């Protein structure tokens, strides 16, 4: 009777759909559970649409009946007045006025414009990485934790001593040392607005578009009460300014200068704390590296023996390794290696076991993995160059 | 950075320190000095069974009263050993006496930063000169930086950190040479990548008496049985 | 700089080399010199 | 049986559900009937519905919508829309008269998505490849095995390698293994090239990289095959406005996409090249790409296998010996072997025979394999 | 063979009609006893509710260590066996059964995973990134929930009169019982603090401290009888003013004990009729909590007489819902037997019928999974009165369907459709039932639906949805849910009547800083805890009417929620009750179900050293075959022996 | 540490010497040259890249030089580097003659010049000699000998070989149709003519576009003679006749 049961189950599903709502996703429609037609009719008959304009000037701002010069974007500019439901103080000379049609007056104050590209940068889903997934950089974790979390968690211990906590960090180190890993850990552990930015995301085709979105990013952060920004791969736009003779890097230098002025200029930067992740901290501009903008430069040097042993432990926690581990032997056997190298060694040990069709990875498998990842791949390593860099 | 004689912003020759990095890639040598003599036990990394273990010469005889355990790059080690032997024999010829371990170590170290643009790069070898001279047994450690210092017990090589932590945990000033060899072999076995089998390690001893002596397979087997 | 025409040939040939479902798209190119042609082509 | 009783415990609650759903549907007062609600939806959504961008979401029942003409109407969003799938930059359906958000769009994909996706299985298969046993094993362990038997990896406790590099001289089977993986895999195959990543305006390269990997995530499980990645490097083009440094920023965007802040979904990266020394080591690092596998020129046995594969369908003449080709002791590649066979067939049809001969093969030698 | 049998029998028992479940359980128990798998036999006996068989198996067990681990399991489930004075280590087994040392073990886990640092309500609120008596009540509630079972805090353990006086009216009771719940689980040394508070000139404060004593003794079992004394001394003569704190504290303190002395002390105060209807309802509730599952004729009879005696308008008035609730708690899970009570209630009164009948029926069929019963409930749901019976009926579908991993999700779908096609009362109730069907079990459809309907226009539906989402997150402090609750606080910043619920959800989510679980079931997803389900049903039936009960003056039911507070624990012990920190791996669930493949293989390996704070649905197995576990399933406290075979 | 060094003599990420191989491919671009051994003597043909009409004929050869009495060489690559290498070859041969009072053996002279080549590829920062040599000689140890040396300092003894443009095709053809213990000078000249034809297909082997030098032994002396235009024209005419006959035979068969 099994097939009869499945046939009945699917027929029942088909009937439930046919009588409740089946398929409406072509025109992005919703399931009919949350369909408040009674409310939406009153919405369309009682809430008139409002065209978004900008209040340019307030003629006769005194208590006398004022007049506001609005500029309905790309439509027209008008002299208008406020709705009797809107208080005069709720509207300034730069807010998005939000005026109705038909004697453009039914006002709703409206926040600053944010580019969709910039606003699609807040970290909504927090990374699944924690501070316990980072090993061999205890002091770096402590310093980064201080700077980014501790003021945002217990500000009393800072205002008691009257200290301004450092607001700005530069995580710098060779390719694969825990820079982006620690950024993800900070994003996961932080209760605040985390905004990730990628140096390549500030390269835009039209002059003044990189600086424009830097300004928008920082002013959105300012609108939010407690914000951590994280410029990863900051090498992209952050580079020492050189005159040249053909105007090279003028646009990227302009957006970098906008970032500089936003970090520390003729303005209180706000409650924004910034991270700069890089593996070439020798191109960054001296102004960018000034401790008024990057206060707490942190070096993610290649882990020492203890750090490598800890990283091996971390990456082999969930593996099916055998009794005797000798991860200390592995750490001494693969010096001047990165956490990326170590995780690859663990993965290759697991794959050697899988290829042999075993369910237990042994010390011989780990030694083969070290030979494959550290010795054979030694010619593709980035450390010999990026340690100089 | 470009050039072999450039200083880092922190104060760093860049080449001495890359040489130190190279040292951290070598086999583990452990030297101990005691009132009864100096012991030198060095891991002998045998990569294949077809390699004649006796041909891996990491413990060498500078003179009848000084031996040297090398780690890092064995060919640079050999160059430094040849220079040390020539210097000891020159000193004997001129003065009709024996080089002190300190004197020979400093004479070798004065050749450590003699590169430029002669040698083009530093010697990527760390040496343990264990000898006996007028002032009793002395063990001197030299590193590519040319800075030599005499240690009560030193461990150079890949397992330097763990070996020296164990040397702290075990070593005491009032110990006998037999127990020094015992502890050195225990530490070397602990940090060994494979099993200690009496053919993958070199052991040597310099006593106030008999000249520098490299333990044979029989004595090595006896000690390894004891451990 | 390198040749945009040669870039386009190389990309189209990469597509046609088994990554094109259709079977009747031929690619012809015209050049003045044989040596300067990209080694990839 | 246990499973039969499970499915019965499902079907009985389902029948309960239809009973309740009917009951309610009839006691509705000749209104709110699913069809009646759909008709009311049509009535309230207007007969034309303009497509406009969603600039931002202010809250449920409100949003700023940019009309095609540039106006920026702040307007309500009705219960009709899912209040989901709505992110700044999305298309939105707006009631003509009141511009109310009454639907969403982008049900279609872009031409970039269409071109990148390989909506086909290349006819080449692992059986059509001869000599690359170890390379096939490793690429399978990286791309196919984690998809077909995730149990191995999950039980072992390791994650599979994220990327693989196929590095080898000009013609050794790199794109051939890419074709075989595309043929056999159940994941969506997205093919790109390095010169194809090198864009013209400033910021187009990074934008294309981001779009490619976003498409890969959207169509996950996916395999992104970047052939001739060294083209982003070695080759220099005047169309590139930014030049070497814009190339560097595109490479940096690739770095971030391969291993950056954002958590990847199921997107395995294959990347092929014949000049691996020109690649940025940061790009090749183990976290981004492990499994750097070489494709050396075939030895004598492998060359024999290539000739057998590529002559399996040709009617070789009895006198033809597929041994002199191999005895030619040069840097012979599989591409060279296939071209020799193909041009031998071309001379066969030129001289009107359906059977290839030793002379045809020799003149093919002299023609394509100019040595 | 063994695996085939046992697994098929367990699954079929969960998935089979009523008549065959008992027989299948009998044969499963027989197979376990034949193959000498005593802990499995005990688990089957408990899930059968066969105290006689439980005693037989436990006494037949002649191994001291296995008997002690059985005692741990039975204490966690909640039962106080009256063992005779001739067994293997009588005193140790009896105290393990009584569940003492739980304070020490909980503190030890806290120290191993340092969480002893107090978290003030403002710390969880995080207002620095985003009133009056209501806010004081909410802050006290969340403080208590977060610092439960620690005996530590920063508001009340420090200067506490300030907090008490900042709280107003029933906020006094709220704060006092919040302190009680902070000192919960064997801080009976805290009788000192609660006594030197109840030595007060304020009636609310004194009664709240009495409730604090009761709740501290809740779950605890001390042969000194540290509750009956206080409770009787206070409740003997003053049965006119409030009495709710005292009665509720007694009930919460003793619960599954089912001690005739406390029964006969609670019955007369209910039957006197000189105590307000609130006291009568709370007394019936306390009787039910004391006797959760007895078929107790005395309790049933007194409830019937109370329902008959109370006037028609009194029954109309709320707080009468707790009398049939007490009767159901008495007839908890007993199944069909209730026919007599059902007929009695049917003949009692016409309008109160639907309510009392449905409540007792659902509370008696809890976990049965009777599809025909749920069909009767759904027909009652379809028939719209043009409501209290409607809400208790939806709660009934939840309560009866929270037994199968498939029926549970399908009942979630049914609840979604119920909200879609529902009426005011139906929609108001659905969130409570949808919380019951999943407690301390975050699920990314439950959370989404509750979050969506929190914003709903209906304020009471919003209340129930927010409390339900907090319930789902209970004891599982989660970044996503905490951010969601903070966002909801921002949303309903001005609305105090809803911001109180939002704050309550925040605190209940961060329960114990994250150590506990309010889920009724335990062990391996099929072991109903009668005390825990009684507490949860109490809280949710009270919430059925949220304005006049919780938002009014009856949050002592929120404090009764404590009846279901049990820890997610994996502490390991030596044969002589000593800590054994041992490497243990964790994961959720994986296997190949071929024939009867056990779902015991875990893939999300995460090596830990016990104590380990495992989450919902994660099975933790040993890291190495060096110790053998006496219990086949590693939940709660365990005793691990040294494998004589080989390390 | 210099910025202008260019690091001529370093290794590459792979053990591949970039300057040496760039010199190799410069040889490949250079004019074609080939040599054939034969029991009676050795010969060396060479394409001419000096085919301009206004270009005078003042030397007896342009690609081919004489090293000593019984030895000649031919250069492919860079003319000036070739001139210096030929001068050094003459110096080496005459130093050996002064020292031992007998002609330098061919392999010894090739080894000496290749030692100089290796010295330039390993020492100093100087670029290597982008010149490939084909030596044809005679000595009392192995008689007629043919050697081919590359910019890397590697030399090999051959029976027939080719360097320069289309050298791969020329060597493939020689491999196909060269007979080991046979092919006296007559057939060797014919083979060289046909190889040069199929190697310079662009031009139909005008007698003025190639130079042939033949080394033989007569009465105990070694004679190195550059074939005159008359003889080259005769050889080209003979090959054209043979090719026409072969084509006619193939067509008649078909
Ligand atoms: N210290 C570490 N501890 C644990 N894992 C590490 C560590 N360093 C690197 N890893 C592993 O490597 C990856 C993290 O590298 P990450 O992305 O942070 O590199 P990065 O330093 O930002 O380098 P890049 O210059 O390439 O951007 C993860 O796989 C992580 O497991
Ligand atoms: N086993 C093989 N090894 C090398 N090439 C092969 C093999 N089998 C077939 N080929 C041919 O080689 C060509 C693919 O070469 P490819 O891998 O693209 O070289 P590259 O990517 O380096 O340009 C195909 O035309 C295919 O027919
Ligand atoms: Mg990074
Ligand atoms: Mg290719």
């Amino acid at each position: 009777q099994i097939k009869q049961v499945e046939d009945d189950i699917q027929q029942l599903l088909k009937k439930i759909n046919e009588l409740t709502g089946i398929k409406e996703s072509d025109t992005g429609l919703a399931p009919p559970a949350l369909w408040d037609l009674a409310a939406d009719k009153q919405t369309l008959q009682s809430e008139q649409p409002l065209q978004v304009a900008r209040c340019t000037k307030i003629i006769n701002a005194d208590s006398e009946d004022p007049k506001y010069i609005i500029n309905v974007k790309q439509f027209a500019k008008f002299v208008v007045d406020l709705s009797d439901q809107v208080a005069p103080t709720d509207i300034e000379e730069g807010m998005r006025v939000g005026v109705d049609r038909n004697k453009y007056q039914i006002h709703i104050p409206l926040p600053p414009k944010i580019d969709p590209t910039v606003t699609m940068m807040q970290v909504e889903e927090k990374p699944d990485v924690t501070y316990s997934d980072v090993g061999g950089c205890k002091e770096q974790i402590e310093k980064l934790r201080e700077v980014v979390e501790t003021p945002l968690l217990h500000p009393e211990r800072f205002v008691n001593l009257g200290i301004e906590p450092p607001k700005g960090v530069l995580l710098f180190g060779p390719p694969g040392t825990g820079k982006t890993l620690c950024a993800r850990a900070v994003a996961n552990r932080t209760d605040a607005c985390f905004i990730r930015v990628i140096g390549s995301e500030l390269v835009q085709k039209y002059v003044g578009e990189g600086a424009r979105m830097v300004r928008e990013l920082f002013e959105m952060a300012r609108t939010k009460k407690a914000c951590l920004i994280f410029f990863d791969e900051i090498d992209a736009i952050g580079g020492a300014r050189f005159d040249d003779g053909a105007g090279g890097d003028n646009e990227v230098q302009r957006t970098m200068l906008e970032l500089i002025n936003q970090l520390d200029g003729f303005d209180p930067r706000g409650n924004i704390k910034v991270l700069m992740a890089t593996n070439r901290p020798d191109t960054l501009d001296p102004a960018l590296m000034r401790p008024g903008r990057l206060d707490r430069k942190i070096e993610f040097s290649l882990p020492d023996l203890e750090g490598r042993t800890h990283i091996f432990k971390i990456h082999a926690r969930s593996m099916s390794v055998e009794r005797d581990i000798r991860f200390e032997l592995l750490a001494r056997l693969c010096p001047n290696s990165t956490g990326a190298e170590i995780r690859s060694v663990c993965t290759e040990a697991g794959m050697f076991a899988i290829r042999a069709r075993r369910k237990i990875a042994t010390e011989k498998d780990f030694l083969e993995a070290v030979n494959k990842v550290i010795k054979s791949y030694a010619k593709f390593s980035a450390t010999p160059r990026y340690m100089t860099y | 950075d470009r050039g072999v004689n450039t200083f880092s912003p922190e104060g760093r020759l860049f080449q001495v320190e890359y040489a130190i990095e190279a040292i951290k890639l070598g086999s583990t040598a452990i030297g101990i000095q005691t009132s009864e003599g100096v012991c030198l036990a060095v891991e002998k990394r045998i990569t294949s069974p077809l390699m004649e273990p006796s041909s891996i010469e990491k413990i060498v005889e500078i003179d009848a009263h000084i031996g040297c355990a090398m780690s890092g790059l064995i060919a640079d080690a050999k160059t430094l050993i040849d220079k040390a032997r020539v210097e000891t024999q020159n000193h004997w010829f001129t003065y009709n006496e024996t080089m002190t371990v300190e004197s020979v170590t400093q004479a070798v170290s004065n050749l450590a930063l003699q590169f430029g643009e002669a040698m083009s790069r530093p010697f990527g070898v760390a040496l343990l000169f264990g000898g006996v001279d007028e002032k009793g047994p002395q063990l001197f450690h030299m590193d590519p930086s040319g800075t030599f210092v005499q240690c009560d017990a030193r461990a150079i090589g890949s397992a330097s950190e763990g070996a020296q932590s164990s040397l702290q945990e075990v070593y005491h000033k009032s110990m006998t040479l037999k127990e020094a060899i015992k502890s050195s072999l225990i530490i070397l076995k602990q940090v060994m990548e494979e099993k200690l089998n009496a053919t993958n390690i070199e052991l040597a001893t310099v006593q106030p008496g008999q000249n520098f002596h490299m333990f044979t397979k029989e004595e090595l087997e006896e000690v390894i049985k004891d451990i | 700089g390198d040749s945009e025409v040669q870039r386009t040939m190389l990309e189209l040939l990469n597509q046609l080399d088994g990554f094109e479902a259709t079977k009747n798209i031929k690619v012809i190119m015209a050049t003045n010199r044989i040596d300067i042609l990209d080694s990839a082509l | 049986r246990l499973k039969l009783l499970k499915l019965e415990r499902i079907k009985d609650y389902l029948l309960m559900e239809e009973e309740f759903i009917r009951n309610q549907e009839q006691m509705k007062p000749l209104e709110e009937k699913q069809e009646e609600e759909r008709s009311k939806v049509d009535d309230l959504r207007g007969t034309p519905m303009s497509v406009g961008t969603l600039e931002e979401i202010i809250d449920d029942n409100h949003a700023i919508v940019s009309t095609s003409v540039g106006s920026e109407h702040y307007v309500s969003i009705l219960s009709f829309v899912d209040k989901d799938l709505l992110e700044p930059g999305c298309s939105v359906l707006l009631n003509h008269k009141v511009h109310a958000v009454i639907g969403v769009l982008m049900d279609d994909t872009d031409p970039l998505v269409t071109v990148m996706k390989v909506e086909k299985a290349p006819q080449e298969t692992y059986a059509d490849i001869g000599g690359l046993d170890n390379q096939i094993q490793e690429i399978k362990e990286s791309v196919e095995l984690p998809l077909t038997h995730p149990e191995y990896y999950e039980e072992m406790g390791i994650k599979p390698p994220k990327g693989v590099i196929l590095y080898g001289p000009p013609g050794t089977g790199k794109t051939l293994l890419a074709k075989a993986v595309a043929n056999q895999t159940s994941a969506t195959f997205l093919r790109v090239v390095g010169s194809e990543l090198i864009q013209k305006y400033l910021g187009d390269g990074p934008k294309l990289v981001r779009e490619l990997f976003r498409v890969a995530e959207e169509h996950a499980p996916s395999i992104v095959f970047i052939d001739e990645i060294d083209a982003i490097g070695t080759k220099r083009y005047d169309s590139n406005s930014g030049g070497e440094r814009e190339i560097q920023r595109t490479m940096l965007e690739l770095l971030n996409q391969l291993d950056g802040f954002d958590s990847r979904g199921d997107v395995k990266v294959i990347m092929a090249t014949n000049r691996i020394e020109t690649l940025d080591p940061a790009l090749i690092r183990p976290g981004r790409i492990d499994r750097k596998i070489e494709f050396p020129l075939p030895d004598e046995k492998t060359k024999k296998r290539i000739f057998q594969i590529h002559t399996s369908r040709m009617t070789l003449a009895d006198d033809v010996t597929l041994d002199d080709l191999i005895m030619a002791k040069d840097d012979l590649s599989g591409a060279d072997i296939k071209a020799i066979c193909t041009e031998a067939g071309l001379m066969a049809l030129r001289e009107r025979r359906m059977k290839v001969t030793n002379e045809d093969f020799k003149k093919s030698k002299e023609n394509v394999l100019y040595k | 063979a063994y695996a085939k049998v046992c697994l098929y029998l367990t699954s079929c028992v969960n998935y089979v009609p009523e008549p065959e479940n008992s027989a299948l359980l009998r044969c499963a128990l027989g197979v376990f006893r034949k193959f000498s798998r005593f802990p499995e036999a005990l688990r089957l006996a408990l899930m059968l509710n066969d105290m006689e068989l439980v005693e037989d198996i436990f006494t037949s067990c002649k191994d001291v260590v296995v008997q002690k681990q059985m005692a741990f399991m039975l204490g966690r489930h909640g039962v106080f066996l009256e063992l005779s004075e001739d067994v293997e280590e009588y005193e140790d087994l009896t105290e393990i059964m009584s569940n003492v040392q739980l304070n020490s073990n909980f503190l030890a886990l806290a120290r191993e995973l340092d969480i002893m640092e107090p978290k003030v309500p403002d710390d969880i609120y995080k207002t620095h990134l985003e009133d009056s008596a209501r806010m004081n009540l909410a802050s006290s509630f969340v403080n208590g929930f977060v610092n439960a079972a620690f005996g530590q805090d920063k508001l009340l353990t420090d200067d506490g009169n300030k907090w008490l006086y900042k709280n107003k009216d029933h906020g006094m009771l709220s704060a006092a019982a919040s302190l009680g719940m902070i000192l919960l689980w064997d801080v009976d040394g805290g009788l000192t603090q609660i006594d030197k508070y109840l030595y007060s000139s304020e009636d609310y404060i004194k009664s709240g401290a009495l409730l604090a004593c009761g709740i501290v003794n809740s779950g605890v079992r001390n042969e000194c009888d540290p509750a009956l004394a206080l409770l009787s001394d206070y409740v003997l003569h003053n049965s006119n003013t409030m009495r709710l704190g005292s009665i509720f504290g007694l009930g919460l303190a003793y619960a599954g004990s089912n001690r005739e002395d406390v029964l006969t002390l609670l019955l007369p105060v209910m039957g006197d009729s000189k105590s307000s209807m609130e006291v009568a309802g709370v007394t019936a509730l306390a009787c039910g909590m004391i006797a959760v599952g007895s078929c107790n004729g005395d309790v049933t009879s007194t409830i019937l007489q109370t329902i008959m005696e109370k006037s028609e308008t009194e029954l109309k008035d709320t707080y009468a819902r707790w009398l049939p609730l007490g009767l159901g708690l008495n007839h908890l899970g007993k199944g069909e037997a209730i026919e007599a009570i059902l007929a009695a209630l049917e003949v009692v009164s016409e309008p109160f019928r639907s309510f009392a009948n449905t409540l007792v029926d659902v509370c008696a069929y809890a976990g049965s999974g009777n599809v025909l019963k749920v069909q009767q409930l759904l027909h009652i749901c379809s028939e719209h009165f043009d409501g209290a019976h409607q809400g208790v009926a939806v709660l009934g579908i939840a309560l009866i369907a929270m037994g199968e991993e498939i029926g549970a999700e399908m009942a979630l779908r049914t609840f979604g459709h119920l909200l879609r096609y529902g009426e005011p009362t139906l929609r108001r109730a659905v969130p409570l039932a949808l919380a019951l069907i999943s407690v301390s079990n975050p699920r990314l459809n439950i959370l989404d639906t509750l979050s969506k309907f929190s914003h709903d226009a209906d304020p009471e539906v919003s209340y129930n949805s927010i409390f339900a989402m907090g319930m789902v997150g209970s004891g599982t402090n989660n970044a996503r849910l905490a951010a969601m609750l903070r966002q909801l606080a921002q949303y309903h910043a001005k609305d105090p009547n809803n911001l109180f619920m939002v704050r309550l959800a925040q605190g209940l989510t961060h329960l114990g800083k994250g150590t506990l679980t309010l889920c009724p079931y335990h062990s391996d997803r099929q072991l109903m805890s009668q005390v825990a389900v009684a507490g949860l049903l109490t809280v949710l039936v009270s919430f059925l009417d949220v304005r006049n009960i919780i938002l009014g003056k009856s949050h002592y039911v929120l404090y009764g929620l404590v009846a279901a507070m049990q820890p997610r624990m994996l502490v390991t012990f030596d044969e002589e009750l000593r800590p054994l920190p041992v490497s243990v791996r964790v994961g959720q669930a994986v296997d190949v179900v071929g024939q009867a493949g056990k779902p015991k293989t875990i893939t999300g390996f995460q090596t830990h050293t016990t104590p380990v704070l495992l989450a919902h649905g994660e099975r933790a197995e040993l890291a190495t075959e060096e110790f053998l576990p006496v219990t086949p399933i590693l939940e709660g406290f365990v005793i691990l022996r040294k494998n004589p075979n080989y390390d | 540490s210099r910025r202008y060094d260019s690091r001529t003599t370093i290794f590459s990420p792979e053990g591949r010497l970039y300057q040496v191989e760039y010199a190799m491919e410069a040889i490949g671009h250079a004019g074609t040259c080939l040599g054939i051994l034969a029991n009676d003597g050795v010969l060396l043909a060479a394409e001419r890249r000096n085919i301009h009409k206004l270009l005078d004929e003042v030397f007896f050869s342009e690609k081919i030089y004489k090293l000593n009495e019984d030895m000649a060489c031919s250069v492919a690559g860079i003319t000036s580097d070739a001139n210096v290498l030929t001068n050094e070859l003459r110096l080496i041969a005459q130093r050996y003659l002064l020292q031992y009072q007998e002609p330098i053996p061919c392999e010894q002279l090739v080894t000496a010049l290749c030692d100089i080549k290796q010295a330039y590829t390993q020492f100093g920062g100087k670029r290597p000699f982008g010149v490939s040599l084909l030596y044809i000689g005679w000595d009392k140890h192995y008689g007629f000998q043919l050697y081919q040396s590359d910019p890397s300092g590697n030399y090999g003894g051959w029976k027939a070989t080719c360097i320069g443009n289309n050298s791969a095709a020329a060597v493939s053809m020689l491999k196909q149709d060269y007979k080991e213990g046979e092919m006296t000078l007559k057939s060797a000249l014919a083979l060289a003519i046909k190889v040069l034809n199929k190697t310079m297909d662009v031009s139909k082997l005008s007698a003025e576009k190639v130079e042939i030098a033949t080394l033989t032994r007569e009465n105990g002396k070694t004679v190195i003679r550059v074939l005159k235009q008359k003889e080259v024209e005769q050889l080209i005419k003979k090959h054209e006749e043979e090719e026409a006959k072969a084509e006619r035979e193939k067509k008649e068969k078909e």
